[PDB]
Order: C-alpha cells, then structure tokens, then sequence
C-alpha cells in the first residue's frame, strides 16, 4: 500500500504484509540443534561420542571447517558465508578462475566448467576439500584455447 | 560374436502400480518402473519384458485368457503385447491420466477409470492379423464428479461397481438395454470410497471408505431398494485404508493401510482372519488369487512386493530392491550368483537362477563402493565410503574380519589376490594403496608411488601382478609378492577411470576420460592397442542445459570396462545412455545398447539444486558362463543374454550338410558324423537330437573321435544344457568320456577351454553334489537305525 | 561319561579323531542308545562331537575325491 | 430379487 | 512342498505300521523306476525326520524289516552316481589346474 | 444422462440413488445439544452417610444455558440452534 | 542419579504397582538422534552431490529383507565357536 | 534378420521364401505386379516391397514371428498350376527318460529338493516378529527385611 | 479482512491478511467440507458436508453457529443472496433446497 501517514501509521502497525539464504540458515539451525542436543546426552555415552566425530570429520570433509575443529568450536564456526564460499562459482573467483561471480555462473551454465571426472552445469553446486584441487575447464573448452594461445602453448594434440 | 538381449532386471522387484496375478494362479505381474516383470512362483524364475514405456508404468491388467496384457503410463500411453510370445501388439494414446485399468472377466472388453470418466472398450483379438486401428470404445460413463478410486467387474460381464472420492459408490450396465437394472448411486460414506464389491451370487455389494467403514448393501422391502443392512468400521488408530480386493468365492478381504499393516478379515462376518504389519510404509496396492489361497502385497517406498498364503501362515516371495541406485556388482566365480551394492551401503546377494535376493547385509554404514569375489568364490570382499573393507565368508554368510586405515582412509576400489590372502584398496583422498594380510587382519604396507587418487585396482588372476590406474596420466605396474619388489610406471594421455585385466595376465585395457581405451601389455610396459569411442557413445541432453548435446562435453567417457573371458571383447560403460561392446584384437563396436528410454531420467534424450535422477551405468561385468553380461544402472541390475539363439551361424557348413541328412546318418547309426553335422549347422535342437539319441555303449566311441576343433564347443554344450536338464547320469557320461579321452588336450590348452570347464563343474558341483549328499546320507541314515539296538 | 568326554577331546584334534570315531562307533553299537539319552550330561559332550565329526566329514572325502586322480593315470595308459 | 442377480444343529452341551 | 510335509507327518504310528510300510514300499518301486530319484530320495528323508524313532523302536518286527529291507537292495544299486560324481571332480581339478 | 455421447473417430457409431439414512443421525443429533444445553437434576445423595450402606442394606438442580422449552429450535424442523455458545 | 524434590503424581499403590509391571528416553534420544543426521546427511549431500541423492525414508510385523530362510543358525557356528 | 531365410522377388511374378538349413522353398506368392525390390525390417516383423506398378511401397507383417512355421519344401507343380513334424517347425522337446537304467530327476525345479529337506527351519524363520485389587508383595521391596533373615521366602500360568 | 480456506482435511482455517496472522484453527466434526459460501449479511461461513447438514462458522466462537441439513445428499454448492434473507443449495440427490437465513 502508500506510504501510511503519522495518524495512520500509529493507530495501525505491521499492516505490510500482503539474495536469499534461507536454505543455508536452515542448514546452520540444524547444525545447532544437534551440537545442542549432542551436549544434552551424556558425556560418556559411547554413542554421543562417536555421533559427534561423524559430524565434525564431515563438516570437514567439506571444508565448511578450514581446520579439524572441536563441538564447542562448532557452535560458531559454521554460518551462512562458510556455505556459500563452498559454492563452486565463488570457488571459481578465488582461484581467479573467473573475474566476477555472475562471469563464473554463465561459465558454468554454459557447461566450460568440469570437476574430476564429471562436468557441472549446476551454479549452486558446492566444492567439498577433496576436490576443488580438481576443478577445470572442460577439455574442448573454447575458452581453454584462449588460455594457451596467448601463452602461445596450446597443443593441438591434445585438442586444446 | 554373440547377440545379447534384455533379459531381467536384478536388484529390483517393484515401484508402484497394481499387481496381477496371472489367471492360472502360478505367476504374478509386476510393473517395475519403465517396465513390467513377471515371477514365476511355482517354477522359482523370473523374466522382465523387454518392450519399455515412454514412461513409468501406471496400470496393468492380463486377461483371464493370459493372452492379452494392457499397460499404461502415467501419460495414458497404453502398450498392449501378446504374454505368450512377449511381442508388442499395438501403441495408443488415451490422452488422459488412467488411474485403473481392468480387463472383463469375458475379456471382449477392458474398462479405464480416467478421472471422473469411466470407459469401456472392444478387446483385439490376438489370433487376427496385426490391425492398425483396433480399439473400438464401447461406451463412456462419466456420473462421477470427482476423480474415479477403482472399478470392479461383475463376475456375469453385465455390471461395474465404480468407486471414487465424491464419497459414492455407483454400479453401471455394460449393456445398455440393462441399464434400468444397474443405474444406482451408493451414498453414506464419509471419507473417499476405495473399493466395491459384488459377492459370488453378486445379491450384495461391499462398499470400502478410506476412514476404515465397511457397508453391505442388500435390496430389502423397506418397493424394493437397495440398503446399508449391516455396518462394518475398522478401530484403526490412525491408519487409513490405502489399497482393497475382494475374492467372492471364498469371501476373503485383504485391506492395506497407509501404517505400513494389513488385515484380513471373513465377510459378512467380519472375523479377522490376521493381522500383520508389512513395515512403517504405506501398503499401496493388493491383489489376490484365482484359488484364493496366495496374497500379493506392494508398498512403494522401499521397492517391496511380497505373496503370502495365509492357508499356510508360508510365504511364497519376499524381495526387496536397492532403495538407492546400485554402485558395483560381483559374479560369483561359477556365475550361479551375483552380489549387488548401493550407495545406502547394504551390500544384496542375488541367484541367477532363480533371480531372487538369497542373503542381505547391513553392516556397512556409508556406501558401498566396490565389491568382488576371491578366486575360490567361498569369500566376498567389499569397500565403502565409512573407512572400512570387510571380508565376508558366503557358506555362513558372516562378516568374519574386517579391515579398517589408521586414520579412516575413504575407500572407493577394491582388489583381492588370487591367492586370497592380500586385499588391496585405494582411495582419492590419500594417493596411497592400502596394504593388508586377510589371516591376520593387519596394514602390511602402504604401496605409495600416485601423485593423483587411485581410480582403479586390480590383481591378474594367474601372474597375481597388480596393476593400478588414477587420475595422475599413469599406470603403475606393482610385484608386490616375492623377496625383493618392482615397480613398473607407464604413463597414459589422459585421466585413466577404469581398469580391466586379462584372464591371461598378459595385457591390461584402460578406459580414460578422452574416451579411449588403451592396452598395454603387461610384461613388455608397451602399446598393443587403442579404440576411440567419443564418437560411438550416446548422451543425451539434460532438460536443463543451456548447451547443446552434440556440442556437451558431460560424459564421452566410459567409467567401467571389463573384458569378455574369451578375451576378444570388452564391454564399457559410464554416465550416459550407452553401454558399447567393443572387439579388442581388432579394434571395433561389435554392437551398442540402449540403456534406458524414459524421459524422466535426465539423460535419455539460488539456495535450491536443481536435481533430478540421471541415466547411467555404474559398473559392467561379464558372467563367467560366458553368455551374458550384467550392467548396474540407476533403475537396477540389467542382464542382457545370449539365450534365445534364433539366429543361424553355421560352422563350416557345406552343401552335404542338412538336418535331413543329420537325421539319416543317425537312422543309419552313424553317430559320429551326425554329431559333428549338427555342430556345424549349429543348430540346438539338431545339436540336442544327436545328443540323446546315441545309446551309452557307443559315447566312449564317439567321443575318443570327435574332431579337435569342435571339442570346445561340445563341452560348452553339455555343461549349460546339463545345469538344467534331467538326465544326470546321462550328461554326466558324456563328461566322463570327454575328460577321459581328451583330458590331456585340455591341460595343455587351459585357456581355450576355461569357460566351457567351469560350466561343467557348475553343473556337477551345484547340482549333482547336492543329489548325492541327501543319497549318502539317507544310506547312512538306513545303515544306524537297522544295526542299533531298538529302545527297551 | 568319562570315556566319551576323551572320544570329545580327541575328536577335535585331526591327528587323533579316526581313534575316538571307531571308540563312539563301538557304543553306538553295543548299548542302548536311549539309556545313552538319559544319562545327564550325555547330550552337551555330544553336542560338540557333530561339528568336528562333520568337518572330518567334509575332508576325508575331499582326500576321497581327488584320489581319481589315479584313474585318469591308468586311463592314459591304456590308450 | 436384486437386478444385479445372476440369470441337524448339533447340541453344545455334553457331560463330563 | 508344504503338503509332502503334513502329509508325511501325519502318516499313523500305531501296530502294525501298515502304513508306514505301504510307504516305505511305493519309494521302493519308486526308485526301480529310476525316475524322479532326488524327489524320491528326499520323502525317505522326511519318513526318518518324522518317523525315525518309531522306525528304530520296532525294528525287529518282521514288515517293518522286510520293506526296509528291499529298499536297500534298491537303493544299493543306485550307488554307482557317487563313484561317479567322484571321478569329475579329481580330473576336473586336476586337468585345469595341472 | 450419465453416460457421455461423443462422436469421435474412434466412437460414437450408434438413475437411482442410495444411501444411509441422514434424518435420524440429525434427529439423534437434535437431542444431544438439548439434553447438554438444559438444567440437571444432580442427585447429591452420600449413600451411608446417615443410613447403614452396604449388602445387607437429596437432588441438586443445576442452571443451564437454556430450558429445553425455552429453545428457538424448538417448533423449527431439520433446524439445531447451539445456544451454549 | 537424581532425587525429585517435588510431589510424586503417583500414590504409594502406583508405586508399588509399577514395581510389579538402557533407558528408553535415553534410546529416545537416540532415535531422535538418528533422524536429524539422516536429515543433514541428505541436505548437504544433495548440495555436494554431482549426483542424484534420493531422500532417505499392536500388530505383528512381517521381516522382509532377510540377512538365507534354509539355512540354521547351529550350521553358522564353527566347531570352534560351539 | 536371423540369417535363416531368403525372400526373392522374379520377373516371373512371384515371391519365394528359401530356408537356408534345409535349403529349399518353404513359402511361395503370386504377384499381380513384379516386385522390383525386397527387404526385411530390422526388427524382421515387417517386409517392405515395391513393385514395377504403384508409387507406393508394399508393407507385409511377418507371421513367423509371433507363430512357428513348417518348414516343409513347397510343392513345385502345384504352385506352376497356380501361376518328423519336431523337424518341420525347428523344435525338440527332451524325453522323459533316455532308458530305464539310466538315472533321471524329476522335471522341475531343483529348488524344490533343498525346499523339502530343510521345511522345518523355513516355517519358524518364516514366522512373523512378536492388576488384582489385593496385590500379593512381600519381602525387601516393602521393607519387611525381618522376614528374609529368618529365612522365609508363573510359568505353570504361562503354562 | 480474513482468509477463510475449506479442505478435504475440514480443519477450517481463518487467516487475516493485515496481521499476516492465523486468527483461529478449527475442525468441523462433520468430515470434508463439499461446499463452502459466505453469507455477507453477517459475515458467517456455510460448509457442506456429505450428510448435507449446513455449518455456520465464525472466527470468534469455538464451535459452529448453526447446523442445518436440507438436502439428504452431499451439498455441492451453497449460495446466499445479496441481503442475507435468503439462502439456496443443491443437494448431491438432484435436491434443490430454498432457505431463510
């Protein structure tokens, strides 16, 4: 609606209704409520214990954790910047793949992208540390001929 | 050199649709996705159709004849075949959503519940010739303002009692100078209606809502109309009633709940005849037998189809399918069962024969990413993604040792020595080849040498060399049994996926992401051979790129190989809609497969993924028998065969050579020549007919005199027909004979001979062994009791 | 109790079992086995002489087997 | 009849 | 298979066992017939499962004796499978192996 | 009526209803909002506490939200009028 | 362990009588531990899957998968084990 | 598609299918028109020709395969004038039993052999998952501890 | 200013669009509702029922105004004139049912 007046505006209130990262603050909620609860079961359960390591090896095992961490650390280590910077097109930015976010997105929706073995055109996909060391262009990539022309080392035979 | 068809779907048993029973009561229908596979309960077989929907399977029905079997799709796109010769007889489109479809109990006619539009059709007739337009409708009924539940047929082909959720139930007339008869609405019900009934002299209707309520409609003066006389409800706590059927001659109703439970119960009685609990997941569909005496139950969350006689409280099926796609496969080395993975991470043994999950493991919590056989076959070993590799003994089916890393390595390949006593796994995370003894359960080394992840491990069956492949552009040649070891490096254009060894041991095949396979020779580390196969794999173009298929560069790459036990043939595989199967003296395609053609599946053609199912092939294997070929797939275990064999490929035919003359030269006793002419035609039913006809005196005649040449293929013969032919002691004669007369040609050709031998100690070994275990030991059982003093 | 108790001990052993089987033969043979039931204790020794008994059950007949071996020399001869 | 239409007692009690 | 199984089970086992030895008689002539032989092989196994101690309780009586045995001199003869299955074994080992 | 008529290529060549009993569910449904709705005679008696109580050997009337005769459902049929609330 | 130091709902019959009729909230909690994983599990696999993830899922109750129905479980045991 | 037959089309008006295992004609036609072309769909349902009159192409459904078909030579003078069975239809069904003597199973599956043995242990794996007024309680749980010094101290109901 | 939604679930929910808010939560005991209408007379809501009695709901109050069957079948449709004083339905039964709020 307008813009309520002062009269207007003080007689009714809250009348206005009617980049996200709703996911991913779901995703540290539900971080939070097991760190939590872990804590509410005893100490020396052997079945907290091991629940927990799952938990911090595999936030590690994506990298959302730079480093191994401990539960208490847990509970403010995770946020939404630590998914995002997992997402492969600001990965494509850090390593100065790309120049700018939207430059990596139209990157790899147009398919010049490959991680391993296995080509993504996916934005929103993010890279785990066992495998960003292997994100590339794809071998046929026209851009990957631009790369070695200018260095003046594209080698036909391998068909870039 | 061989022709393989679709021939069953393992792993997999049931996804959604309606069950059938067949008509005869001894096979039971299932829709499995884009297909439908048939059980054969009392036989213990299973077969899945080889025609394929454009999409998943809605509704079936067979006719009480078993001559006709309509499916149809979620798209009304209906697919009628003949059941007996499993041939598609005719493509329609209905052009609507067909929530049932049922065949009358004449079978002149078939009737489609299509929203609120209830219609009925004119059956073809099979014994016609193929008609281009055969499907007349009958009639279309549409009272209903809702979308129609189910319909049931009256047992006289005269009447349909139609259920749908405006909280009516309501009977038709098929004919329409009987409609003054059956024009009534039912009504009183409160939540949707699920099923109605006729009883056996069809005086009574049974009314079924979802809320659990159960009415028996009897005409009664109250001037005659029909009325609720009776009233039923099922105290379910909160579950409600998914799925019903009725059997009027023995008056059973079997009710499955959205719990997970069903109940049986004895009309108009309401006797609970049983109750059990088939999990926490909804019962989605039911049906019954011709007798009466067999329950088939389906829920679709878990894949799971089951057949109970509650005569006997005895279960006739129970087979549950891989709820993720399955990741790797194994043989058992005589090929009798296959082991199947998944990325849940239970690991499935199956029976080839049989086609039938025989034993299901738990053990492992992440996903199972490879597994394989020890050459002796008694032990399996399998690798996952939880830090763990487990050796399992398959006589007891246990988890006898299991072999864990130092700091939870991840692995993703497996490989086991010959000699089952080293078990070697990689990893993408570490470069490094873990090292263990199977006796002691120990880390006797790490082989550290890759610069990238291992891709692929494996052990040469007879030199027991290993080799390894990763992401690094090399091959590494490891001797790691004997006093001092070697390594021997043989670097490669491009990212190496897969890894395929000879049977020999003398050669190794290497699939890489440029699409070539490569192969090495073991020995001299050099070149023999190289396939392109960019060119022959198919991609199709997910619904979401925004480049084109021709143009994508996703998947050209095959991410499994393996080689035919022959040795001229690998077959490849990877994440496309391809499986190839290639020549490797020669360097050709023999011939390429379709994997799949359902749309669905991606590939046939900010804060949220965009994620939808893919087609592709996990991994591929060749069946030690040497006649089939199983491919790991994302809908289930697809084994393509060479069973059917309509096609003629004589051996060194001339014009002498004819089935007539076969026949006269056994007319005139000439067994040998008759032998030997029917193996060139090469015909089975020549090839059979010689067989039995040569009396037992004159096999070691015939035998010392068969020609070389057609010995490999004489001992092919009798140990695939002997698996499952009767006559033990016959077959087995010739097997005394052959080994007694050309044993020692055999020794000094392993080789040549190495499949059609394991055929033939498949046959002795998993049948006739078994045979004379139970005659020993009732003999032994006899000779006790007879010399044993009898109680006082 | 005590003979049997031996037969057990012995049966477990590869190198000894072929004297305890001839042993237990002996009294499956010349006694009543329903008095051998009612005896207390009887059916725990005899529960754990089944197990090795069938694994020599399971060799032996392997050591059977293969000895064929012998028939296919002969059979080469003669030709 | 409807229009869907096709077309001792033994004593319980016993002494012990 | 379920109703091989009741039906053996339920098969009398009072004086004078006729029944049982009617049985023990029809696997007999069973087996001369040499056909279905691991079917009839496995109901004999059966008729000890279930039938065994009150086979052994009387085996001095006479029938009981007599039709046991004339199944032996049947099954003695069927006895050739064993030497015969044996001999493929030690050469079909031995001649892909050595 | 009840059966659709469509001339198509494919075709087109050449009621009575059932049911409970809803008046009496109502009708039963009538007496129970008037019985919950009008006054009780509550019977308060304490058996034994002035007579001997066991083998060998005063009401209270309770306002409610209507009299059953004071109703305006009353005289009104197929009609239920909740006053309670 | 701990001493409630409030009213107990339950008579002195109550408790006697539930004397005469480890812990299951503590297996509570472990059961509502699983679920909440099995949730994460997917959530972030799907996010770092290449590829398709699917989401993972009195009266007697039929087992269906079997871990086979012929063999007994004395024939499991080795000679050594009995 | 097979490799088993030969259909040829002549200027004599006819159509003429060759059994190659036997090597002779099984099947003869007459046609109004000569057809010029022949040729088998991949599939081998179908059979396209096309003939010296028309500007369309002839479809014919192959019979063969949804039925067998004998494989008996045709006859020559018959088809002018017009211008042993398990062999004729390529089939063998194996005997019931070679010889007496000789050893035979039963016809069916081998399954049912390991079925029977075993029944027993099938049914009960198969079997599916599972106050008074005047309480009796006596002893240490009701502080009575005298009793249980001086030594004084349900399946039959089960039963 | 409320959102008043009828489902086959008959949990009847009334939303008011200025707060953004769920003003009431509540279950008709009488099944799914068939049919649903507004009277704008009084601003009360007419639900349909398979028994063909005739809800009359409100925000405010725990339980139903007034329960009216006219049509032994389901009510299909219910309608009320513009001044309130009327109220027509149709029963599932071919019933045609003219009433006086």
């Amino acid at each position: 609606v307008r813009k309520l007046k002062h009269h207007e505006q003080k007689l009714l209130k809250k009348v206005d209704f009617l980049e996200d990262y709703h996911k991913y603050n779901r995703i540290c909620g539900d971080i939070r409520r097991l760190a939590n609860k872990l804590s509410l079961l005893p100490p020396t359960d052997p079945f907290r214990r091991k629940h927990e390591q799952l938990l911090l090896d595999k936030l590690y095992a994506m990298g959302v954790l730079t480093t191994k961490s401990k539960i208490s650390d847990l509970e403010n280590k995770v946020t939404v910047s630590a998914i995002c910077r997992r997402r492969l097109p600001v990965i494509m930015h850090r390593l100065k793949m790309a120049e700018t976010i939207q430059d990596a997105v139209k990157f790899i929706e147009q398919g010049h992208v490959r991680v391993g073995p296995n080509l993504i055109n996916d934005p929103a996909y993010l890279v785990t540390r066992n495998m960003e060391d292997y994100v590339t262009w794809v071998d046929n990539s026209k851009i990957k001929k631009t790369l070695l022309r200018y260095r003046n080392q594209i080698d036909d035979f391998d068909f870039s | 050199k061989s022709d393989f068809k679709f021939s069953n779907l393992l792993g997999t048993v049931y996804r959604q649709g309606n069950i059938t029973f067949s008509d005869d009561g001894k096979q039971l229908l299932s829709p499995v996705g884009n297909r439908v596979s048939v059980f054969d309960l009392i036989n213990n077989k299973s077969f899945t159709f080889e025609y394929e929907h454009r999409k998943n399977i809605a509704a079936i029905d067979l006719n009480k004849q078993g001559t006709l079997l309509i499916s149809i799709d979620e798209d009304g796109r209906a697919i009628l075949v003949n059941f007996k010769a499993r041939n598609v007889l005719h493509h329609f489109n209905f052009k609507e959503k067909c929530s049932a479809v049922k065949f009358s109990p004449d079978g002149r006619l078939f009737a489609l519940a299509s929203g609120r539009f209830l219609q009925i059709w004119k059956t073809p007739d099979v014994n016609k010739d193929r008609q281009f337009a055969p499907f007349v409708r009958h009639r279309v009924h549409a009272g209903h303002f809702q979308d129609i539940t189910s319909l049931t047929w009256s047992q006289d082909s005269r009447f349909i009692l139609t259920t749908s959720k405006d909280l009516s139930a309501k009977i038709w007339s098929v004919d329409s100078e009987e409609k003054n008869l059956a024009a009534t609405t039912f009504n009183g019900h409160r939540d949707y209606v699920m099923g109605a009934f006729f009883s056996h002299d069809q005086e009574k209707i049974y009314t079924v809502s979802k809320d659990g309520a159960v009415f028996v409609w009897e005409f009664t003066k109250r001037k005659y109309s029909w009325r609720i006389t009776k009233k039923h409800f099922f105290y379910a706590n909160q579950a409600k009633v998914k799925c019903v059927t009725f059997h009027p001659a023995t008056r059973l109703l079997a009710v499955g709940f959205t719990s997970g439970e069903f109940r049986l119960y004895d009309l108009p009685d309401f006797t609970l005849i049983q109750q059990l609990s088939m999990g926490q997941n909804p019962v989605n569909t039911v049906s019954v037998n011709q007798t009466g005496e067999w329950l088939a139950f389906g829920s679709s969350k878990l894949g799971q189809l089951l057949v109970y006689e509650w005569q006997s409280e005895s279960y006739i099926l129970k087979q549950q399918g891989h709820f993720d796609s399955t990741n790797s496969l194994a043989y058992s080395p005589d090929g009798s069962r296959v082991v199947t993975a998944s990325e849940d991470g239970k690991i499935k043994v199956w029976d080839i024969t049989s086609g039938f999950c025989l034993a299901t493991f738990e053990e492992h919590t992440s996903s199972v990413t490879a597994v394989q056989f020890a050459k002796r076959g008694q032990v399996m070993f399998s690798s996952s993604l939880d830090g763990t590799v487990r050796a399992w003994d398959l006589i007891r089916y246990r988890n006898f040792r299991t072999f864990t890393g130092t700091e939870r390595i991840q692995f993703n390949c497996l490989a086991v020595d010959p000699s089952g006593e080293v078990v070697c796994a990689g990893s993408l995370d570490n470069f490094d080849i873990h090292v263990w003894s199977v006796q002691t359960g120990q880390l006797l080394d790490a082989l550290s040498g890759h610069e990238g992840p291992v891709s692929c491990l494996s052990f040469s069956q007879e030199n027991s060399v290993l080799a390894s492949a990763s992401w690094d552009k090399t091959i590494r040649i490891w001797s790691i049994f004997g006093r001092s070891q070697q390594v021997e490096p043989i670097e490669v254009y491009s990212d190496v996926l897969a890894l395929s060894m000879r049977p020999d041991g003398k050669e190794v095949a290497v699939s890489t992401l440029k699409g070539q396979i490569s192969i090495f020779n073991i020995e001299d580390a050099k070149q023999v051979g190289n396939i392109d196969c960019r060119k022959d794999i198919i991609s199709g173009r997910f619904n979401q790129d925004r480049f084109t298929a021709k143009n994508s560069e996703r998947s050209k790459f095959f991410t499994t190989i393996h080689y035919s036990f022959d040795g001229m043939a690998i077959v490849a595989g990877g994440n496309n809609n391809s499986i190839c199967l290639y020549d490797v003296p020669n360097e050709v395609l023999l011939k390429r497969f379709i994997v799949s053609r359902n749309m669905a599946l991606n590939g046939t053609l900010l804060s949220t993924r965009k994620m939808r199912p893919e087609v592709r092939v996990t991994s591929v294997q060749f069946s030690p028998t040497a006649n089939a070929f199983a491919a790991a797939s994302t809908e289930g275990l697809l084994i393509y065969s060479t069973n059917d064999t309509i096609l003629f490929d004589p051996f060194d035919l001339d014009v002498d050579v004819t089935p007539h003359s076969t026949v006269e030269a056994l007319r005139e006793k000439q067994f040998l020549n008759a032998l030997v002419m029917a193996f060139r035609l090469n015909e089975e039913y020549l090839i059979n007919k010689v067989y039995e006809a040569i009396p037992i005196k004159e096999i070691p005649l015939v035998a010392s005199n068969i020609p070389a040449i057609y010995l490999p293929r004489i001992l092919k013969f009798i140990g695939d027909f002997a698996i499952e032919s009767q006559h033990i002691e016959f077959n087995l004669i010739w097997i005394k004979a052959l080994l007694s007369a050309s044993g020692g040609y055999i020794n000094e050709h392993k080789y040549l001979f190495s499949t059609a031998m394991r055929s033939i100690q498949r046959f002795i070994v998993r049948v006739a062994k078994e045979v004379v275990n139970t005659t020993t030991d009732n003999k032994y059982t006899y000779r006790f009791l007879v010399s044993t003093d009898g109680s006082m | 109790i005590l003979l049997m108790k031996r037969c057990r001990d012995w049966n477990t052993n590869a190198k000894t079992h072929t004297i305890a089987q001839r042993t237990i033969r002996c009294i499956l043979m010349h006694h009543n086995i329903a008095k051998l039931s009612e005896i207390p204790g009887m059916v725990k020794i005899v529960d754990a002489i089944i197990p090795y008994t069938q694994r020599h059950f399971t060799r032996v007949d392997n050591l059977v087997e293969q000895s064929y071996i012998l028939d296919y020399a002969l059979v080469e001869m003669d030709k | 009849v409807a229009p869907t239409a096709l077309k001792d007692d033994d004593d319980d009690v016993l002494l012990d | 298979p379920a109703a091989v199984d009741l039906e053996i089970r339920s098969l009398n086992s009072f004086e004078p066992f006729d029944e049982i030895v009617w049985f023990i008689d029809a696997l007999t002539q069973g087996l001369k017939s040499n056909k279905n032989f691991e079917l009839y092989e496995t109901f004999m196994s059966l008729l000890f499962k279930a039938h065994g101690d009150v086979i052994h309780a009387n085996n001095k009586n006479q029938d009981i004796a007599s039709a046991l045995q004339n199944w032996e001199d049947v099954h003695k003869k069927e006895d050739r499978l064993d030497d015969l299955v044996k001999f493929c074994m030690g050469v079909a080992a031995f001649v892909t192996t050595a | 009526s009840t059966r659709l008529k469509i001339v198509d290529p494919y075709g087109g060549s050449d009621e009575a209803f059932a049911g409970d009993d809803v008046v009496a569910e109502f009708q039963e449904e009538k007496k129970r909002v008037i019985d919950d709705e009008d006054d009780k005679e509550v019977d308060t008696t304490l058996p034994g506490w002035g007579e001997w109580a066991g083998a060998g050997s005063f009401i209270k009337k309770v306002k409610g939200v209507v009299n059953k005769d004071k109703r305006r459902d009353k005289n009104l049929q197929n009609v239920i009028i909740n006053e309670k609330v | 362990f701990e001493l409630s130091d409030v009213k107990s709902s339950k008579s002195l019959a109550e408790i006697y009588e539930d004397d005469y009729t480890l812990s299951e909230e503590l297996q509570k909690a472990h059961s509502e531990i699983s679920e909440l994983y099995a949730n994460l599990v997917y959530k972030l696999d799907v996010l770092s899957s290449v590829h398709f993830v699917p989401k993972p899922a009195e009266t007697p109750t039929i087992s269906m998968e079997d871990a086979p129905l012929y063999m007994s479980n004395a024939s499991s045991l080795a000679p050594q084990e009995i | 598609p097979e490799g088993r037959w030969i259909v040829s089309a002549s200027l004599d008006s006819t159509i003429r299918t060759w059994d190659l295992p036997t090597g002779g004609c099984i099947d003869g036609i007459i046609v109004d028109n000569v057809a010029t072309n022949v040729k088998f769909s991949p599939n081998g349902d179908l059979l396209a020709t096309t003939h010296v009159t028309g500007n369309g192409i002839c479809i014919w459904t192959n019979r063969a395969q949804f039925k067998t078909v004998s494989t008996r030579t045709i006859d020559e003078s018959e088809f002018a004038r017009m211008a042993l069975n398990d062999i004729d239809f390529n089939t063998y069904t194996s005997l019931e039993q070679i010889d007496k003597e000789l050893l035979t199973l039963s016809i069916g599956p081998r399954s049912k052999m390991n079925t029977l043995l075993h029944l027993d242990v099938i049914r009960k794996r198969s079997k599916p998952k599972e106050l008074p007024f005047f309480l009796q309680l006596s002893g240490e749980k009701v502080g009575d501890e005298a009793s249980v010094r001086e030594g004084i101290a349900h399946r039959r109901d089960q039963e | 200013y409320l959102l008043v939604t009828a489902g086959e679930t008959g949990w009847l929910k009334y939303h008011d669009v200025s707060t953004g808010q769920l003003v009431s939560e509540l279950r008709t005991k009488a099944g799914p509702t068939m049919a649903m209408a507004q009277n704008p007379w009084n601003a009360v809501m007419h639900l349909g029922h398979s028994n063909g009695t005739v809800s009359l709901w409100s925000p405010s109050m725990p339980e139903p105004l007034v329960k009216l069957l006219s049509a032994r079948g389901p009510v299909n449709s219910i309608a009320i004139d513009r001044s309130g004083y009327y109220m027509a339905t149709t029963g599932a039964d071919r019933s045609m049912k003219i009433w006086d709020i």
